[PDB]
DNA sequence: AAGGGAAAATAAACAATACATAACAAAACATATAAAAACCA
């Protein structure tokens, strides 16, 4: 028996997680996978459940917001500790060093340390920790979550205060790699077309008919007395439309909604009229500029020298050009899409005093642009950034498109296309 | 005989008068023009980096300091009731 | 053969950044989980390759391979016809 | 593939190699090298005046100038500025680029401290602070009184430890300082490869051509080649049992009897049965037991018959057979 | 002007070498605490 909230697509996982969650330790299971894509409002709909239920206790932590299982543990000692102190605040206590653990034994040393003061409670209460994105932790690896699964075996299974685990995770290939422990798990959907849309309208009502730029499009423009409503309907129109001119680019996202409505929204709304607000058919033929362009990119002419625009003309050769056939055609008497090649020194010398326009013979300043491109990272090392100066083993290579180099090779007026012949 | 031993110290005009009238001269030209964009560059980032008030109010702001030669020092205001602190992290700072 | 929006260069990248992270390709030599803590702390020191060659250019292989596509994409859908060869 | 191999070489021992080279170094072209020497010594108030802007001062071109810059910075010029600002002279702090074993921490940790430590600058040690202890270095000394006090050598600079980028950039930035004065020497050929223009514009170098074609003695010390195995287990067989000197002439006779490859070798079974011929090898463990200590110092292989088969040259062997088993 | 014919190019099988990364070692960088050792007092 609990008290179930309600939400909008949730329906069936409602349920689940009203099922396996109870205030009751025995009826609690141990341990639990929350799988699903980000996408989903895994976040979203857990705390909904839990404003729901102020009759459990829940504890929140953030593996996003740490980097290694070091301080994890230490994020979790810290917590209890802390949250037991603001549930039971008569019990006294002697506070341990949460800084002190570092290895998976000294959790379960302290959680041994911590939970004995405790054991003049009342009734069996469990307490329910939620561990937030443990596939995208900087530092994982297959023997960490098996490594958390235990760790309630390991406690003392008849103390009056019981720890109890909930995994957020994504990735699924990942949960495919412990299927055999066999712990219960609620997958989490993803969205169609009009779900996200759906969603998406009663999450951006509430900012998108209070902003100000609307407040000022209204005191600007002749204002009839326009009801929120009628501003309700040219919010809709605009969601109803935004995600129909734009779905087949982002996917089923919600995140990747949310922001982009808050590009194209004040560019929407300075080509609206005072007439158009019961127009809105003729007032998207009037906006359609935005609604055919992403809008997110915020091709450059590059600002290296002369000499230096040659040493990158003479760098792109060696994508396709092999020593077999460039000392032929280049005499002094595709793999356009192939990755490219790996050169050696003084090879682009040798096409470099070919190409150029016996009118140049000093090569300081030659040698200046190699290590001024190689800054740039257009032309680098294939091995270590470290001793690639003096002439071991290093081979070279570029870093830049076709099309860059197009465009340098018609702004020193030299021909390049000629020479790439498949 | 010491040699291969790495880094041991050891502890062992009519005309150029008047180029030396004409050379710090011609420096006082050069580094006070120096001082000019170095108060240029700081500058123009302290006035950009403030008054920006953004209705959102959930993004960091970020500025993107093209042909810049990787050694721009900056400085910051003072603006008490709130510490102001530079970090930087160097290419060799990240593994 | 008949008015479809055929899109640009700089927008398909949004789109294969989620079909990589949903695993429907894979880089072409990547060990993807070590077993234990000391062999992924060996792993990521190691400065890498794949990075210093630009987005467009890393090789990525196949997870869901192409004969499989048309037992699950139903016929109603106009690509059908590129499911086989 | 008929090639003439190094191998196949009249090979010179180790003190008949470096006392003709000795004489060689001091009495091939003497009269005509310090007739350079005398040459390049007017140019000598040309870098004093230069080198008080700041300059730092790269010398180029072939042959060593491990000796010219001993000369140019120790005796000519630390004494000459010192008596030109008005007492210890200016001193020196020379860098050995070939050798190897230059780090950045304890060279700047000289550095720090032949340069002034007026302020507790062991409170900005703290975790790569050496780039943040320096320019808290450069800042204060834009605003000091403009005098050299201190002039350093890097010789070699595409030396094997110096050519590092980490420990380039720092010397980049102790190039900008006025009171200091940079005078190194490089010999690669792609030696401006090392620098952009971000480095130079902190460098701003100038170049200089000495080409003296000096044998570098020190800096040929660390390097090695094929003279510096055959050679190496020539020194063991001349202190081991008398045995092993018969037990290694039957092996290297029917090795010979047939370059020394694989297939001159002989097998186990009969060499067991040849050393048993001479009363040598008792059985095949005390035959092995006293090969392994031919094997433990890589003084002979085994391939597969049950070959085993002596790794030096058709002429080696006879050189071994006639001067150290007989 | 024709033409021979040797240089150059292509292809394919095979051998030899280089390369990217995994696994690890070791040195620099960093902290901690009981025992020695100065050291006021
Ligand atoms: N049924 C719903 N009703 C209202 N809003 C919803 C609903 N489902 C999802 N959302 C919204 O979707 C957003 C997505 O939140 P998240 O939980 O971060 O998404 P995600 O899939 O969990 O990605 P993460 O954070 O990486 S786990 C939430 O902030 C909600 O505003």
């Amino acid at each position: 028996n609990v008290t179930t909230p309600e939400v909008a697509f949730r329906e069936y996982q409602t349920n689940c997680l009203a099922s396996y969650i109870s205030a009751d330790p025995d009826i609690t299971p141990s341990n639990l996978i929350l799988q699903g894509y980000s996408g989903t409002g895994k976040t979203y709909t857990l705390k909904k459940y839990f404003n729901a239920n102020p009759n459990l206790h829940a504890v929140w932590l953030e593996p996003v917001e740490l980097v290694s299982w070091k301080p994890l543990l230490q994020a979790i000692a810290r917590t209890v500790q802390y949250k037991l102190k603001t549930l039971y605040p008569n019990i006294p206590t002697t506070d341990y060093d949460p800084l002190q653990v570092e290895e998976p034994f000294l959790l379960v040393k302290t959680l041994h340390n911590i939970f004995v003061q405790y054991e003049s409670l009342q009734e069996k209460t469990c307490l329910f920790l939620i561990l937030d994105g443990f596939d995208s932790l900087q530092d994982l690896d297959a023997a960490l979550f098996n490594k958390y699964i235990k760790l309630n075996e390991l406690l003392p299974k008849d103390s009056k205060i019981n720890i109890k685990f909930i995994y957020t995770m994504l990735e699924t290939s990942f949960l495919q790699r412990y299927s055999t422990h066999c712990i219960p798990t609620v997958m989490f959907p993803r969205y169609n077309v009009d779900e996200v849309s759906t969603i998406l309208v009663m999450s951006r009502c509430g900012e998108l008919m209070e902003d100000s730029c609307l407040r000022k499009r209204i005191i600007e423009e002749q204002i009839t007395d326009c009801t929120d409503d009628q501003f309700q309907n040219v919010a809709a129109n605009f969601i109803h439309l935004i995600v129909q001119a734009f779905h087949s680019y982002t996917g089923n996202d919600i995140f990747a909604l949310n922001d982009l409505i808050d590009f194209k929204w004040p560019k929407y709304v300075s080509r609206i009229t005072k007439e158009n607000i019961f127009e809105p058919l003729a007032l998207y033929k009037s906006a359609i500029k935005l609604f055919l362009s992403t809008d997110d990119n915020l091709s450059q002419t590059y600002d290296l020298s002369i000499i230096s625009k040659y040493l990158l003309i003479a760098s792109y050769i060696c994508s396709y050009l092999e020593p077999r056939y460039d000392a032929s055609i280049f005499s002094r008497k595709n793999p356009r899409y192939l990755q490219p090649s790996l050169f050696a020194i003084e090879r682009l010398l040798a096409i470099f005093q070919a190409i150029f326009p016996s009118l140049m013979k000093a090569n300081i300043e030659v040698f200046q642009n190699l290590s001024e491109l190689h800054t740039l990272k257009l032309i680098a090392t294939t091995m270590n950034k470290n001793i690639d100066y003096l002439s071991p083993k290093v081979r070279w290579k570029v870093n830049v498109p076709w099309e860059i180099i197009k465009e340098i090779s018609e702004s020193v007026h030299f021909n390049i296309s000629d020479y790439f012949s498949d | 005989a010491d040699a291969q031993r790495s880094h041991y110290t050891v502890y062992p005009e009519k005309r150029w008068e008047l180029y030396h009238q004409l050379h710090s001269h011609f420096h006082d030209q050069v580094d006070h023009i120096i001082d000019n964009i170095e108060a240029d560059l700081k500058a123009e980032i302290s006035d950009l980096l403030y008054s920006e008030t953004t209705q959102k109010r959930r993004c960091f702001n970020t500025i993107f300091l093209l042909g810049s030669d990787s050694t721009t020092k900056i400085e910051l205001k003072d603006e008490s009731s709130r510490y102001n602190v530079l970090i930087e992290l160097t290419p060799k700072e990240s593994p | 053969r008949i008015t479809i929006k055929l899109w640009l260069k700089k927008d398909v990248k949004n789109v294969w950044e989620n079909l990589v992270q949903l695993d429907f390709f894979t880089e072409k030599s990547a060990v993807g989980l070590r077993d234990n803590a000391t062999a992924a702390f060996y792993a990521s020191n190691y400065q890498f390759q794949g990075t210093m060659i630009p987005f467009d250019l890393r090789s990525y292989q196949m997870q869901i391979i192409l004969q499989e596509l048309r037992r699950i994409i139903p016929k109603s859908n106009m690509y059908y016809s590129w499911t086989q060869l | 593939k008929s090639r003439h191999t190094m191998s196949m070489a009249p090979d010179v021992t180790r003190e008949e190699f470096s006392l003709v080279s000795n004489f060689f170094n001091e009495n091939f072209q003497k009269r005509p090298r310090q007739k350079l020497f005398e040459i390049q010594k007017k140019m000598f108030p040309q870098y004093w005046f230069e080198l008080t802007q700041g300059f730092s001062l790269l010398f180029y071109g072939v042959g060593s100038k491990r000796n010219f810059l001993e000369e140019f910075a120790i005796d000519y010029l630390s004494p000459k500025i010192a008596y030109s600002q008005l007492v210890n002279s200016i001193p020196c702090l020379i860098l050995n680029g070939y050798n190897p074993s230059c780090n950045y921490r304890d060279v700047f940790k000289e550095i720090t401290d032949l340069l002034v430590p007026a302020e507790l600058t062991r409170s900005e040690t703290k975790g790569n602070h050496v780039i943040l202890q320096i320019q808290k270095m450069i800042d204060f000394y834009k605003n000091q009184p403009l005098d050299i006090k201190l002039i350093l050598v890097v010789h070699n600079l595409d030396g094997p430890s110096i050519r590092k980028n980490t420990f380039q950039t720092m010397l980049s930035f102790l190039s900008v300082i006025r009171q200091i004065a940079i005078v190194a020497s490089t010999d690669h050929i792609y030696a401006p490869l090392l620098w952009d223009n971000m480095k130079a514009q902190n460098y701003n170098f100038v170049f200089h051509d000495i080409s003296n074609f000096e044998p570098s003695t020190v800096e040929s010390t660390f390097q090695d080649v094929m003279k510096m195995g055959a050679e190496g287990a020539k020194y063991v067989l001349q202190s081991l049992t008398v045995n092993s000197k018969k037990m290694y002439k039957l092996l290297i006779e029917t090795q010979m009897q047939n370059r020394g490859t694989q297939r001159t070798g002989v097998e186990l079974k009969l060499f067991n049965h040849l050393c048993a011929a001479d009363f040598i090898a008792s059985n095949e463990i005390a035959l092995r037991s006293m090969l392994r200590e031919f094997i433990e110092h890589k003084m002979a292989n085994i391939t597969k018959m049950e070959i085993i088969w002596v790794p030096y040259t058709y002429a080696e062997l006879e050189k071994l057979l006639k001067t150290v088993l007989n």
